[PDB]
């Protein structure tokens, strides 16, 4: 999470710049303060591009706007000036990617320890499959490359979530001496 | 929502 | 040997 202030003069008839929320009725839902949704590329606000839309600012030209309704967000700027010494808050950016594996069967097994869906979901909350363990000189572990730590939400097509640990397991045993499995990144990071 | 938009300034 | 701990497959 990022935080600083900065000053934002009226290019001239404003900064440009739009917002959308208020501690009443969040944008987004789940989120008392309020935050920016896009820059118009003509305004101070776009020339000093000194943040991102979707930050939060912690406060504007010395006003209260970390969880105020939108109309109190709506006043601040009204009352802002030009020159706004506002303090934003950015988070850093996610890490949310999908990833494609090959994995290809061995006599014994796939060489990997993983478990994943409903009645073993193996991590406290999430029916993603994620691995545990791996061999020395496996299939995947030399064309996986799967370290412990990656989590596959499907191989090439299959709903390894969607069933149970024991349904998990046994479609992902029973695929073919080279398949493709679908990774994930740990999103937001 | 329906009757509040975004605030361009 | 252990299936609820872990599929090592």
């Amino acid at each position: 999470m990022e935080y600083e202030e900065i000053t934002l003069e009226r290019g001239n008839s404003g900064l440009g710049f739009s917002i959308a929320g208020g501690t009443d009725n969040p944008h987004i839902g789940d989120d008392p303060s309020i935050f920016i949704t896009k820059i118009i590329p003509g305004g101070a606000a776009a020339q000093d591009g000194r943040l991102r839309v979707n930050d939060s600012i912690l406060f504007v030209n010395e006003v209260d706007v970390r969880e105020v309704t939108h109309s109190a967000a709506v006043e601040a700027l009204k009352e802002a000036g030009s020159i706004v010494r506002l303090y934003v808050m950015r988070r850093k950016p996610p890490a949310e990617k999908v990833m494609e594996i090959k994995l290809i069967k061995g006599p014994k097994g796939l060489g990997f320890s993983i478990a994943g869906g409903v009645g073993n979901q193996h991590i406290p909350g999430d029916n993603s499959i994620y691995v545990t363990k791996i061999i020395e000189g496996g299939a995947a572990h030399k064309d996986g490359r799967l370290q412990i730590g990656d989590k596959i939400l499907a191989v090439n097509s299959v709903g390894l979530e969607d069933v149970m640990h024991e349904d998990a397991v046994a479609a992902l045993k029973n695929t073919y001496d080279v398949v493709y499995l679908k990774v994930a990144k740990p999103s937001n990071a | 929502q329906v009757v509040p938009f975004s605030s361009s300034v």
